[PDB]
């Protein structure tokens, strides 16, 4: 199927909340090898975000039930096996996304904005892997997530305005990484705070649409700031 | 839970 | 393996992995043993959630299809996607109806279970009817209505008007009248009759039964408000 | 849309 029809079908699937189909469409689009437009990047990201969020929430539920079950209970084995199944699906999804990022999206990015977007995505999905990682694998997975986040962070500080929604969302997700993966609330707080503060300074120079887009992310930053400082 | 970008 | 299948079905339910839940309860059903109330509810929840996604997706896709110009070159792709969703929905409904005809209705021992299963048959033939056209639509409507009518007669004969299964049967049968047969007057009368007759004996139900029956009565009144305006 | 049982 050609790119135009793939985008049509991806939007149709999005409307139907059939995100597996949407992800398949955007995966084919990406594999066609051309640089994605902002709309196409957004469609890919939405599709895989939902596809992985399903497994993430299911995994949280199952692992919560597991860590609340007596280690001598004969039922524990089934709970653990089911968690492992969900974990395998989650790992497969994240691996597909990271393959798309390495082989196509990062490789062909021709501007710092797309490169920041994709490196942030790499950090995101490595972080999703880190959420469920245990043992030696966890250390390297965390390192991969952090490296992607840090490269994206530096590029965005060099090439983008502090109000750019991509830079702000990168700051948000990086602060989340600090708080949830590295378990360092102070640095996460300072990261979100710095992004927010450096953004308010420039907000008034934007049109109302860019103001809207930036305000949303800044509100998320402040929400996390309030949660973590309590 | 922390809010990431959606 | 019944106990492990049930544990896994409940676990998948909590994780909202309804395909796994449907597979677990399908295996439990195919074991030939009649299901308990809990197990019936697990099977119903599983397949309700498995088919509801397809139903909502189909409504969205068909809606987008109506608003698409008939000469638009992009129309055939929308049609093909709707047909794909329809095929998935037909597969699900056929699986459920096979479970009903081969195991559940066959081994149902009491009229409560028989009403539950015949109502389920009505529900899934109604889902087929929602997306059918032509002769297939007529046949699916006839099957749905027959299931609903037999369940309704058995429920009037054997069960009190406050029983939540009889009330939910009245609810779904009124929905069938309104949405499939397209007779709002008879749908209203069916819903209102079930509702009114349920009020009297409400003081006899227990906690769970009271909660379920009043929930269904509230749905009946909501449908009555919507249909009459 | 009409409401059916939460089943
Ligand atoms: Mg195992
Ligand atoms: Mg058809």
């Amino acid at each position: 199927m050609e790119k135009t029809e793939l985008i049509q079908k991806a939007k149709l699937a999005e409307q139907a909340e059939r995100y597996d189909d949407m992800a398949t469409c955007m995966k084919a689009v990406t594999e066609q090898g051309a640089e994605l437009s902002n709309e196409e990047r957004n469609l890919l990201s939405v599709a895989y975000k939902n596809v992985v969020g399903g497994r993430r929430s299911a995994w949280r539920v199952i692992s919560s039930i597991e860590q609340k079950t007596d280690t001598s209970d004969k039922k524990l084995q089934l709970i653990k096996d089911y968690r492992e199944k969900v974990e395998s699906e989650l790992r497969s999804i994240c691996t597909t996304v990271l393959e798309l990022l390495d082989k196509y999206l990062i490789a062909n990015a021709t501007n710092p904005e797309s490169k920041v977007f994709y490196l942030k995505m790499k950090g995101d999905y490595f972080r999703y892997l880190a959420e469920v990682a245990c043992g030696d694998d966890r250390k390297q997975t965390i390192d991969n997530s952090q490296g992607a986040y840090q490269e994206a962070f530096d590029i965005s500080k060099k090439e983008m305005q502090p109000t750019h929604p991509i830079r702000l969302g990168l700051a948000l997700n990086f602060s989340v990484f600090y708080y949830e993966i590295l378990n360092n609330p102070e640095l996460a707080c300072t990261l979100a705070k710095t992004a927010f503060d450096e953004a308010i300074a420039e907000l008034d120079t934007l049109n109302e649409d860019s103001y809207k887009d930036s305000t949303l992310i800044m509100q998320l930053l402040r929400d996390n700031l309030t949660l973590w400082t309590s | 839970r922390s809010s990431s970008m959606a």
